[PDB]
């Protein structure tokens, strides 16, 4: 259900994401 | 932006030269 080709940059975009949104929320 | 990339080994250290733009942005975002 997931492949691990994303891998090595996954960190910065799931921190990114969120982090955005919570830009949005202001 | 990775179709213009492939021109200026192949998806393994080239596809580890797409993930720095998206790691600039990200730092931005959180900073």
């Amino acid at each position: 259900t997931m492949v691990s080709f994303l891998k090595p940059v996954l960190k910065q975009i799931i921190m990114a994401g969120k982090s955005m949104q919570l830009l949005k929320n202001l | 932006v990775h179709d213009p990339l492939l021109a200026i080994t192949f998806e393994l250290t080239l596809r580890s030269c797409l993930y720095p733009h998206i790691d600039k942005q990200y730092l931005d975002c959180c900073g």
